[PDB]
């Protein structure tokens, strides 16, 4: 019992980890990695 | 003009009139506004 109650602690730390990562997609940095390219591409107006 | 933010400046430039030379100055009006992206024409 202790052997599989060791496993299902194993995979509950799976469960929690990869369940964080799934809700809490693109986080404070990746979100302005998208914007500076977004602004970036936004001068050809004003180059022109 | 017609609600959208203009700019008028006038500019001079130095040009040579001859009789020996001397120096005039040529002024030219400018006009450039805004697009809708916060850029100026």
């Amino acid at each position: 019992k202790t052997v599989l109650e060791k496993s299902k602690a194993g995979a509950q730390s799976r469960f929690d980890s990869y369940g964080k990562l799934y809700d809490e997609n693109i986080n404070a940095g990746e979100n302005q990695a998208m914007t500076l390219r977004a602004s970036a591409a936004g001068l050809t107006t004003a180059v022109q | 003009y017609k609600s959208r933010l203009y700019l008028l400046w006038l500019e001079q430039k130095e040009i040579t009139k001859q009789t020996q030379t001397e120096t005039d100055y040529r002024y030219e009006l400018k006009l450039a506004h805004i697009r809708y992206d916060g850029t100026w024409n």
